[PDB]
C-alpha cells in the first residue's frame, strides 16, 4: 500500500479571493408603508427573515478594508440609484429666470442677509398668459447679476436641475447585502480588529447586517459603534493624505433644528407641473443650530485622545483645530434632517489642547436649498421646503480626522476634520466584511481503486 | 519627524562603472522614493515603493533595501545619467547626492 | 453524571479534569463547559462532538482549554494550560440535544489557584 | 498624456503676495490630488500642501500656516470635463522665499501611494 | 440552545476542521452552490454566471470517471514530488485551505493525467466489448 | 459578540407577589427554525443550575406553573406568579444561536422584612 | 432537481432503487392497491407530511454507501 | 514552431480527418461547447440559449443508457437499409460531415429505437431486482 | 497566407562589426502560449540549416553568444555582435503558428575588400 491513487472531491470547503456584484436586500417592514416613499422599496428583494451566521473554528483569513471592492460597488450603486430616483420628477428649466429681489421684512441691523424675497414672472397652465409671483430664497442660492437689485439662481450658469418629489423621502432604510450563489461573505468578529491583517475569529454569513445609508462629512452619524473601547483606524498612520477614521464606544447625542415656521406654497410652472416655494415666515426669524452635551463631548474627546497617544508616543500634545478651508460642504458639517440639508459650523467642538496629564455647546447652521452632492457635471437638485418647524435627533457614531505636518519636529499633532471622498463614510461599516469565491473541486490522495 | 541622511554626498566616477547611494532613515517599516534631477531641468521619478521603476526608466536603475538601509544601484553609467539624486519618504526629503565625472 | 473532585493548582500548571458520562450514549448527546465567576457570572467555554472529534471554543479560552473525550469508556476530559488566580470558579458539565435544551448538569469541580 | 502647465516667472517685493496657477490637462481633474513643493537653492526640498479637487479639502505644512492658501477651479462644461486649474497664493513673502515652486500630481498606478510624484510642473521661479 | 453539531451540518462549517472530517458534511457545499430594470439585468447576469460555473464544473467532472459522484476513485498514481507527505498527516492534521496552497502548481498536470486515464479507459472498454 | 445585561439585579419580593426581570439582546436571536433560542436559568445556591422554561413558550418538565416568559425577538422578560422559599437563587438569561453562548449577569431574589 | 437526484444513487436514471426501508406508519397500504388503483395526485397528498424525512434518509443512505465503498476498495 | 499535432488537439481540428481518428480528440468539441443595456440583454440571451442547448442535449443523452459517457454502447441493431456499408470504409475512409449527410433521413427512427431500448431495459432491470 | 519579406538582402560586413536584418510580419504571430513563435535560420552553403535562436529570446544549444534578436510582435530583427568566417551563409525568418509555415527570402553575408 505504498502506492496512493488520486481521488477527486466535489463540494470541498475551500475559498479563494474574488470580486463580484452583490444584490441588495431591504427589509419587508418598509413594504408595509408602500408606494415609492423611500428608494428601493420596489427595486430591491425582501430579505430572509431568518439570518443565520455560521461561526467557523481554527481559521485565519486576511482582511483589508482599504483595498476592499464592496465599498466601491456600494458607492457606485447609491449614485446610480439616486439618479434613478429623480427621473420621474419635474425638471425646473422654466424657473431659471431674472429675479427682482428685496430684503425680507425684518429689523435689518446692517449685519446679515440670509433670506431674500424675490418676485419674478412665471408661466401658467396656459402657454400664453403669465403671472407675477414671489418666493423666499436663501442667500446661498441667488447671485447678483449686473432701484431694487436684480438676481438669478446660481445653477442657471451651468445646468437646470430636477427638484425632488415630496412623495420621495430621503431617510435611510437599512440595506443588507445577500451574497449570490457560488460566493460567500465572511465577517470578522475580533473586537480588537485593527482594520488590516488577520482576524483569527471569522464567521461566514449569507447576508449582511443592517446598514443605514446616511450622508455626512465632518462626523458620521448613526454608525454602528464599537463595543469594548473607542477605536481608531488608518492605512499608514504616518501618511498625511489618508484619513484617520475614529469609531466611538459611547454615542454622543446631537440635537438639530430649524426654528423658522415656513409655509409651503404651490406654483404651477406648467400643466401637470407644480413648484413648491417658501411662501411666508410666520412666527419669527431665528437661525438654525445644533446642540451637543458639553460634558459628554469633553469625555469623548478624552477617550479619543487616550487612544491616539498609543500610535504617537505617550508624551505629545494632541490638539484639535477647525477645518483648513475649501468648498462649503467639506469644511462645515453636512447632513439631512427631515428632508432639508443643513450645513453646521463645527469650530465650537474642535478647539482644545491635551497635555500628558449641564451646559450644551451651540453651533450655528446654514441651509442651502439647492445641493450638488457627489459633484457631477450638470446635475444638482432643488430640495423643496417643508411645512413647519422640524427637528431631528441623532447618535454620533464616529468622526473623520486628518493629521498634518511638514517638518520642524514639534511635539504637537494637530488634528482637523476631513470629508472629501464620500467612500470613507462607507468604510466604517463594511470594514468587517469580505467576499470570497468557492472552488469546490479539490483533489487528494487516498488508498482506493476503481473496479474495471 | 523623519530625518533622511543621504550618503555619499559627492560621488566621482567614470562611465561604465556602478554607482551605489544609500539613504538612512529614522523610523522603519516604510517605503522609499528615489528621484533624479539633472542640472537646470525638471526633476524625474526613478523608484517608487523601494524597488519598482517608473515609466520610461531603463532597467539599469535598481533599488532595494529594507528597514533603515535603502540602496540605489546604477550599474552601467551613461554620460547623460550624471545628475543629482534625492530620497523622499513621505514629505521629508533628503539633501542630495551629486554624481561627478572623474578624471 | 459522574465527575472529578476539587483541586489545588499552582499558577503555570496543566491540569486535566474529567467528568465521565454514564448511561447515555456518546452518539446522541454533546457536552459543554462553564465558568461560575463572582463578577462575570456565567461564561461559556467549549464543546465536544465525540463522533466528529473537533469543535470550537470561546475565543478567550482557545489555547488554554483543550477538550478530549474517550468514547469507549465515555470519559470527557478538559485540559487547562498556564492557569491564573482568576480561575476560582465552579465548572459545570452539561448535556445537549440537537436543537435542544440542557438535559443534565454536573455539580462542579472548583479549581482553587 | 498628462500635462501640468504653470504661469511664468515673477518678481515680487517683500511683504507682497504671489498667485501661481497650475493648470492640469489630460486626465479627470476631479479625482487625483495635487501637491505643491518648493526648491530652495542650497537648502533642499520642502513640502507645502496638498489639495483634493473633488471638493477642495486642503492641508498645509505646520511652519507655513497663516501664510499660504490654495484654491481650485473645476471645469463645468460637459464637452471638456477633464481639464482643471489649481491656485496657490503664498503670502508674507521674505527674501528667504526666493525659490522655485512646483505643482505635482500623484502616480497613476493602482499600486503606487500618494506621495510618489510622477508628473511635474514646468517650474515657477519666484524672486523676492 | 441550537447545538455545536449544527455548525458542522451548516454551510462551510468544516472549513477549519480536518480533512478526515469534512468528507461527511461535504454535500452542503455542493447543494448551496446552485440554488441560493438595470437591477434585473445585474441579478439575472449574476445568476446565469453561477449556473454556468456549476455546469462547467459538472462537465469537467463528467469527462473523468465520476459523472454523478461526490467521492471518486481513479487510475493514475501520485508522483512523489507532488506533496511527499504520508497518509496520516494529510487526513488527520491538515485543513483543506492549507492543502490547496501546497499543490497549487501541479493541478493542471493532474487534470491532464485524469483526462488521459479516462480516454484510455474508454478505448480499453471498447476493445473489451468489441470481441463479444 | 452578543453579550447581554439584566435589568434589575436583585429584587427582594414578598411571598405572593409578581416579579419581572428583563434581558435585552444586542443582536436579534433568530435561527433558521424561527424560534428564538433563549433559555431561562435558575440556580439554587450550592447546586447545579436548573432550567426554568425553554425558548419563550415551552417549559422544562419537572417545573411548576408559577413561571411565565415573554418577548418579541429583541428584549425578553419573565413574570413569576407566586413566590416561594425555593425561588431563592440566582437567575440567568442564556442564548443558543451564536457562538460563543452569552449569559446574563444573574439576579438574586430575596426576602422582605 | 438534477442535483438533488444526483446526490442519491441515481444521477441519470428515471427509475431507481435505494437501500432504506419504509416505516409502516407512512402509508400502511399494500402493493396491489398503490400500483393498480390509485393515481399519483392522490398519492402525493397522502405522504405530503413525510417527504423531508424520506429525503434525509436517502441522503444518509448514499453517504454510508459511499463510505462503505471507500472501505471496500481501500483494502486492495 | 508550434507543431501540427496541436491542430488535432485544437478545437474542431479533426473535422477533415477520418472517423477513426476523431474519437481520440472528441472531448475538445464537448468542452468548448459550454464555456466559451440592450447589448447586455443580447449577450445574456445568447448565453442562456447556449446553456439551454447544452442542457437539452445532456437530457436527450441521459434518457439513453449513457448519462455521462462520451462513447457509448446500446442494444438495438442496424437495419441494413440505413447505410449498407461495411466497417472498414466507415471508420478509415469517410469523414463525419459526409456521414451526417448519408443518414440524415433516418435519425428520428434511431432516437425512437434508443428510447424504446432504454425503456425495456429499465423494466427488465426492475423485473430482475423484483424477485430478490 | 502570412508570407514575409527580408530587409535587406545581402550585407558584406567586415570581421567585427554589427549586422542587423529585419523581417516584417503581415499578420501578428501570437499563439495561445503568448510567445511569438518565430525562428531564425542560418545555413552554411552545401549543408543542413541550423537554428540561430528560438522565439525571440531563447537560444539553441550549441551556438555561441554572438547572436541576439529583438521584436515586439509585428516586426522582428537581429543584431550580430561579432563577425566570423563561419557566419557566411544564408539567413531566414521562419513562422511557427499558422499554416502553411512561411519563410523569409534569405540573406548572404559577405566580405569587404
Ligand atoms: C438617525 O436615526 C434617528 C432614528 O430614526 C433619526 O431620527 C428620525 O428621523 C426621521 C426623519 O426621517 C423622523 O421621522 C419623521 O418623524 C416625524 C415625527 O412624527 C413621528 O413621530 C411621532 C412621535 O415620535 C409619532 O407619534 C408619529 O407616528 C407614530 O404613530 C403612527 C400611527 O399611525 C405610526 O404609523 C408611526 O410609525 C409612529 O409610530 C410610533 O409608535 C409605534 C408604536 O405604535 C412605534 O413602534 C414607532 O417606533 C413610533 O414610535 C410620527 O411617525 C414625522 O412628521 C415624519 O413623517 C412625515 O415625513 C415622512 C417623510 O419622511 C412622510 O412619509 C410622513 O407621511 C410625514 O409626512 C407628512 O406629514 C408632513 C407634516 O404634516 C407633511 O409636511 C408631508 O407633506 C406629509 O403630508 C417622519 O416620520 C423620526 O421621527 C426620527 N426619530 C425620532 C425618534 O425622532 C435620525 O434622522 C437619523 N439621523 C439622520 C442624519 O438621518
Ligand atoms: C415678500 O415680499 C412680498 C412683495 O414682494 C410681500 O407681499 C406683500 O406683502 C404686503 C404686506 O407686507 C401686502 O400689502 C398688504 O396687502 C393686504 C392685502 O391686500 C388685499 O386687500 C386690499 C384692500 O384694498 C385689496 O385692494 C387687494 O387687492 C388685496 O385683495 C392689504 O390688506 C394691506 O393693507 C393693510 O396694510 C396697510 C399698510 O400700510 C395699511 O395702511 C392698511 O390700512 C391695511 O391695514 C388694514 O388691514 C390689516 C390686515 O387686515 C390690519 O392689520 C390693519 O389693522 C388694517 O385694518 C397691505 O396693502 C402686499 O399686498 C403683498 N403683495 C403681494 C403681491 O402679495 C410679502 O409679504 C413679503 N414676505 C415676507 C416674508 O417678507
Ligand atoms: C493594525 O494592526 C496590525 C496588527 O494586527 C499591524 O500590522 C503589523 O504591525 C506590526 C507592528 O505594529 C508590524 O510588525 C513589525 O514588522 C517588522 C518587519 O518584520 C516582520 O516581517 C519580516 C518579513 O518581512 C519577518 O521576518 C519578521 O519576523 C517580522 O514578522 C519588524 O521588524 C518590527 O519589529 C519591531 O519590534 C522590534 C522589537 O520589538 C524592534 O526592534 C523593531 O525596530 C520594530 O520596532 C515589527 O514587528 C507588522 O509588519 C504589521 N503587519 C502588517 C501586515 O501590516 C498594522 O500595522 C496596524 N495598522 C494600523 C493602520 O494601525
Ligand atoms: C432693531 O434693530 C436695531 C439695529 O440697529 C436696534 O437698534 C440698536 O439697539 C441697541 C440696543 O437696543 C442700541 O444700543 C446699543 O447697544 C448697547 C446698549 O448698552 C451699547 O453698548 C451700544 O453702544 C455701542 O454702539 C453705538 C452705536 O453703534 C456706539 O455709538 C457706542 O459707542 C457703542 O459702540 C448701543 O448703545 C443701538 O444704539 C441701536 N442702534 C441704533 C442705530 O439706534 C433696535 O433696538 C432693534 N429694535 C427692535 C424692536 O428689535
Ligand atoms: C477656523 O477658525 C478660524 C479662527 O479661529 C477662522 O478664521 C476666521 O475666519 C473669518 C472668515 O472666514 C474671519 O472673519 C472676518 O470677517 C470680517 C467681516 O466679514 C472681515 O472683514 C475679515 O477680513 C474676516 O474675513 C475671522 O477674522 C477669522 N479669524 C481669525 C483669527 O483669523 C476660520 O474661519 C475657521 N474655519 C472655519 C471653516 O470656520
Ligand atoms: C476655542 O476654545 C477657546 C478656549 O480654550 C476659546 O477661547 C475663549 O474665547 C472667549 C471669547 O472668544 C473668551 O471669553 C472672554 O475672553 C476675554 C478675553 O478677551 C476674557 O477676559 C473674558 O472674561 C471672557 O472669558 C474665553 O475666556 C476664552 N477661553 C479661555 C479659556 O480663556 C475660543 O473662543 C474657542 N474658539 C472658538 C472659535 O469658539
Ligand atoms: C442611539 O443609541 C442609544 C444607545 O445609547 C439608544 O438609546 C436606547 O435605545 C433603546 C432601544 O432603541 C431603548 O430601549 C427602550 O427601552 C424602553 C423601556 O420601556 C422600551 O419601551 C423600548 O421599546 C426600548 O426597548 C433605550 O431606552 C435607549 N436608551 C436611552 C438612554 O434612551 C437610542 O435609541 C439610539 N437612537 C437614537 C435616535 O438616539
Ligand atoms: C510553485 O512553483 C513555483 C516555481 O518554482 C515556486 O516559486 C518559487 O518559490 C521559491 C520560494 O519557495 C522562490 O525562491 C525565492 O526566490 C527569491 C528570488 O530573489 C529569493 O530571494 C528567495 O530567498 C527564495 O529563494 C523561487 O524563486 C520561485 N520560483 C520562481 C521561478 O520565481 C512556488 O514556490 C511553488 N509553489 C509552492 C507552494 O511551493
Ligand atoms: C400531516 O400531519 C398533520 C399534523 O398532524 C395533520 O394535520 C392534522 O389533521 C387532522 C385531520 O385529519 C386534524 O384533526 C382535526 O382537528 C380539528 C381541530 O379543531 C378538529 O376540529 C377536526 O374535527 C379534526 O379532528 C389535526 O388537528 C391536524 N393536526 C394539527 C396539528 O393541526 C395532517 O392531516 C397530516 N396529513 C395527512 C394527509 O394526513
Ligand atoms: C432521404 O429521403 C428522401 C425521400 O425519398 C430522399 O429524397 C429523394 O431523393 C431522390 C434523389 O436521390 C429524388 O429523386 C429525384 O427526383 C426528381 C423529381 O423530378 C428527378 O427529376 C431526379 O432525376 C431524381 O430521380 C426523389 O424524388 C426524392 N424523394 C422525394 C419524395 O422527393 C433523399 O434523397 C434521402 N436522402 C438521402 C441522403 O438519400
Ligand atoms: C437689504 O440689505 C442690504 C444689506 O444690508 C442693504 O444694503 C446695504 O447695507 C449696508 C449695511 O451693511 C448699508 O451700509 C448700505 O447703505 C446698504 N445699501 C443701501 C443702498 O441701502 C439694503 O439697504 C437692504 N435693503 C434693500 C431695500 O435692499
Ligand atoms: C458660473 O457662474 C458663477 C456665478 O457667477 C461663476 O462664478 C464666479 O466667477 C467669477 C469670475 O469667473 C468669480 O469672480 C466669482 O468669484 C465666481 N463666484 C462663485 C460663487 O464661484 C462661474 O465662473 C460661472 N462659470 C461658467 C463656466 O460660466
Ligand atoms: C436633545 O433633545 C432631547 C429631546 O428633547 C433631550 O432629551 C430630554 O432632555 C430633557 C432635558 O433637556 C430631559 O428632561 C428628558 O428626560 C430627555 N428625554 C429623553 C428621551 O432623553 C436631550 O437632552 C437633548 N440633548 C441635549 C444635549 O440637549
Ligand atoms: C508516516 O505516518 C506516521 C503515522 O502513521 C507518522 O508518524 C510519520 O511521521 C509519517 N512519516 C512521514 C515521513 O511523514
Ligand atoms: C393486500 O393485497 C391484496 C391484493 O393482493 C388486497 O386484496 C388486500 O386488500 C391487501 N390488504 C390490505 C390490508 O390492504
Ligand atoms: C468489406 O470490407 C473490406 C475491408 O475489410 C472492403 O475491402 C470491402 O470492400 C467491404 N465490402 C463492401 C461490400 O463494402
Amino acid at each position: 500500500a505504498e502506492n496512493l491513487w488520486v481521488t477527486v472531491y466535489y463540494g470541498v470547503p475551500v475559498w479563494k479571493d474574488a470580486e463580484t456584484t452583490l444584490f441588495c436586500a431591504s427589509d419587508a417592514k418598509a413594504y408595509e408603508t408602500e408606494k415609492h416613499n423611500v428608494w428601493a422599496t420596489h427595486a430591491c428583494v425582501p430579505t430572509d427573515p431568518n439570518p443565520q451566521e455560521i461561526h467557523l473554528e481554527n481559521v485565519t483569513e486576511e482582511f483589508n478594508m482599504w483595498k476592499n471592492n464592496m465599498v466601491e460597488q456600494m458607492h457606485t450603486d447609491i449614485i446610480s440609484l439616486w439618479d434613478q430616483s429623480l427621473k420621474p420628477c419635474v425638471k425646473l428649466t422654466p424657473l431659471c429666470v431674472t429675479l427682482q429681489c428685496t430684503n425680507v421684512t425684518n429689523n435689518i441691523t446692517d449685519m446679515r442677509g440670509e433670506l431674500k424675497n424675490c418676485s419674478f414672472n412665471m408661466t401658467t397652465e396656459l402657454r400664453d398668459k403669465k403671472q407675477k409671483v414671489y418666493s423666499l430664497f436663501y442667500r446661498l442660492d441667488v447671485v447678483q447679476i449686473n432701484s431694487n437689485k436684480e438676481y438669478r439662481l446660481i445653477n442657471c450658469n451651468t445646468s437646470a436641475c430636477t427638484q425632488a418629489c415630496p412623495k420621495v423621502s430621503f431617510e435611510p432604510i437599512p440595506i443588507h447585502y445577500c451574497a449570490p450563489a457560488g460566493f460567500a461573505i465572511l465577517k470578522c468578529k475580533d473586537k480588537k480588529f485593527n482594520g488590516t491583517g488577520p482576524c483569527p475569529s471569522v464567521s461566514t454569513v449569507q447576508c449582511t447586517h443592517g446598514i443605514k445609508p446616511v450622508v455626512s462629512t465632518q462626523l458620521l452619524l448613526n454608525g454602528s459603534l464599537a463595543e469594548e473601547e473607542v477605536m481608531i483606524r488608518s492605512e499608514n498612520i504616518t501618511n498625511n493624505a489618508k484619513n484617520i477614521l475614529v469609531q466611538f464606544n459611547t454615542p454622543v447625542q446631537i440635537n438639530c433644528t430649524r426654528p423658522n415656521n415656513n409655509t409651503r406654497k404651490s406654483i404651477r410652472i406648467g400643466p401637470g407641473q407644480a413648484f413648491y416655494a417658501t411662501g411666508d415666515i410666520i412666527g419669527d426669524i431665528r437661525q438654525a443650530h445644533c446642540n451637543v452635551s458639553k460634558a459628554t463631548w469633553n469625555e469623548t474627546l478624552g477617550k479619543v485622545v487616550k487612544q491616539l497617544r498609543k500610535h504617537f508616543g505617550n508624551n505629545t500634545i494632541i490638539r484639535f483645530a477647525n477645518s483648513s478651508g475649501g468648498d462649503l460642504e467639506v469644511t462645515t458639517h453636512s447632513f439631512n434632517c427631515g428632508g432639508e440639508f443643513f450645513y453646521c459650523n463645527t469650530s465650537g467642538l474642535f478647539n482644545s489642547t491635551w497635555i500628558s496629564n449641564n451646559d450644551s455647546i451651540t453651533l450655528p447652521c446654514r441651509i442651502k436649498q439647492i445641493i450638488n452632492m457627489w459633484q457631477r457635471i450638470g446635475q444638482c437638485m432643488y430640495a423643496p421646503p417643508i411645512q413647519g418647524v422640524i427637528r431631528c435627533v441623532s447618535n454620533i457614531t464616529g468622526l473623520i480626522l486628518t493629521r498634518d505636518g511638514g517638518s520642524t519636529n514639534s511635539t504637537t499633532e494637530t488634528f482637523r476634520p476631513g470629508g472629501g471622498d464620500m467612500r470613507d463614510n462607507w468604510r466604517s461599516e463594511l470594514y468587517k466584511y469580505k467576499v470570497v469565491k468557492i472552488e469546490p473541486l479539490g483533489v487528494a490522495p487516498t488508498r482506493c481503486k476503481r473496479r474495471v | 519627524e523623519i530625518v533622511l541622511t543621504q550618503s555619499p554626498g559627492i560621488l566621482s566616477l567614470s562611465p561604465g562603472e556602478t554607482a551605489t547611494l544609500f539613504c538612512k532613515a529614522s523610523q522603519g517599516g516604510n517605503a522609499m522614493t528615489w528621484y533624479q534631477k539633472r542640472r537646470g531641468q525638471v526633476p524625474r521619478l526613478l523608484i517608487y515603493d523601494t524597488s519598482r521603476r517608473a515609466s520610461g526608466v531603463p532597467d539599469r536603475f535598481v533599488g532595494s533595501g529594507s528597514g533603515t538601509d535603502f540602496f540605489l544601484t546604477i550599474n552601467k553609467l551613461d554620460r547623460e545619467d550624471f545628475a543629482v539624486y534625492y530620497c523622499q519618504q513621505f514629505e521629508f526629503f533628503g539633501l542630495g547626492s551629486e554624481l561627478e565625472v572623474h578624471r | 453524571l459522574q465527575q472529578s473532585g476539587a483541586d489545588l493548582v499552582r499558577p503555570g500548571a496543566s491540569v486535566t479534569l474529567s467528568c465521565k458520562a454514564s448511561g447515555y450514549t456518546f452518539t446522541d448527546y454533546e457536552m459543554h463547559w462553564m465558568k461560575q465567576t463572582p463578577v462575570h457570572g456565567l461564561e461559556w467555554i467549549g464543546a465536544i462532538v465525540p463522533e466528529t472529534g473537533y469543535t470550537a471554543y470561546n475565543q478567550k479560552f482557545k489555547g488554554k482549554a483543550i477538550l478530549t473525550a474517550d468514547k469507549s469508556s465515555n470519559t470527557v476530559y478538559m485540559q487547562f494550560r498556564s492557569l491564573t488566580s482568576e480561575d476560582s470558579a465552579v465548572y459545570y458539565c452539561s448535556r445537549l440535544k440537537l436543537l435542544g435544551y440542557f438535559d443534565v448538569w454536573g455539580t462542579g469541580t472548583t479549581v482553587t489557584v | 498624456q498628462v500635462q501640468l502647465v504653470q504661469s511664468g516667472a515673477v518678481i515680487k517685493t517683500p511683504g507682497s503676495s504671489v498667485k501661481i496657477s497650475c493648470r492640469a490637462s489630460g486626465y479627470n481633474f476631479r479625482d487625483y490630488s495635487i501637491h505643491w513643493v518648493r526648491l530652495i537653492p542650497d537648502k533642499g526640498f520642502e513640502w507645502i500642501g496638498w489639495i483634493k479637487p473633488l471638493w477642495g479639502a486642503v492641508s498645509y505644512a505646520r511652519q507655513l500656516q497663516g501664510r499660504v492658501s490654495m484654491t481650485r477651479q473645476l471645469s463645468q462644461d460637459p464637452d471638456d470635463p477633464d481639464w482643471g486649474v489649481a491656485y496657490m497664493e503664498f503670502s508674507g513673502l521674505t527674501p528667504a522665499d526666493t525659490a522655485e515652486y512646483f505643482c505635482v500630481r500623484r502616480g497613476s498606478c493602482d499600486y503606487c501611494g500618494d506621495f510618489p510624484w510622477q508628473y511635474w510642473g514646468q517650474g515657477t521661479v519666484v524672486v523676492v | 440552545a441550537v447545538g455545536i453539531g449544527a455548525v458542522f451540518l451548516g454551510f462551510l462549517g468544516a472549513a477549519g476542521s480536518t480533512m478526515g472530517a469534512a468528507s461527511m458534511t461535504l454535500t452542503v457545499q455542493a447543494r448551496n452552490l446552485l440554488s441560493g430594470t438595470v437591477w434585473g439585468i445585474k441579478q439575472l447576469q449574476a445568476r446565469v454566471l453561477a449556473v454556468e460555473r456549476y455546469l462547467r464544473d459538472q462537465q469537467l467532472l463528467g469527462i473523468w470517471g465520476c459523472s454523478g459522484k461526490l467521492i471518486c476513485c481513479t487510475n493514475v498514481p501520485w508522483n512523489s514530488s507532488w506533496s511527499n507527505r504520508n497518509l496520516s498527516e494529510i487526513w488527520d492534521n491538515m485543513t483543506w485551505l492549507q492543502w490547496d496552497k501546497e499543490i497549487s502548481n501541479y493541478t493542471q498536470i493532474i487534470y491532464g493525467l485524469l483526462e488521459e486515464s479516462q480516454n484510455q479507459q474508454e478505448k480499453n472498454e471498447q476493445d473489451l466489448l468489441a470481441l463479444d | 459578540d452578543v453579550l447581554m445585561t439584566q435589568t434589575p439585579l436583585s429584587l427582594p419580593v414578598s411571598l405572593g407577589d409578581q416579579a419581572s426581570i428583563s434581558c435585552k439582546s444586542s443582536q436579534s436571536i433568530v435561527y433558521k427554525d424561527g424560534n428564538s433560542y433563549l433559555e431561562w436559568y435558575l440556580q439554587k445556591v450550592g447546586q447545579s443550575p436548573k432550567l426554568l422554561i425553554y425558548r419563550v413558550s415551552n417549559r422544562f418538565s419537572g417545573v411548576p406553573d408559577r413561571f411565565s416568559g415573554s418577548g418579541s425577538g429583541t428584549d425578553f422578560t419573565l413574570k413569576i406568579s407566586r413566590v416561594e422559599a425555593e425561588d431563592l437563587g440566582v437567575y440567568y438569561c442564556f442564548q443558543g444561536t451564536h457562538l460563543p453562548y452569552t449569559f446574563g449577569g444573574g439576579t438574586k431574589l430575596e426576602m422582605k422584612r
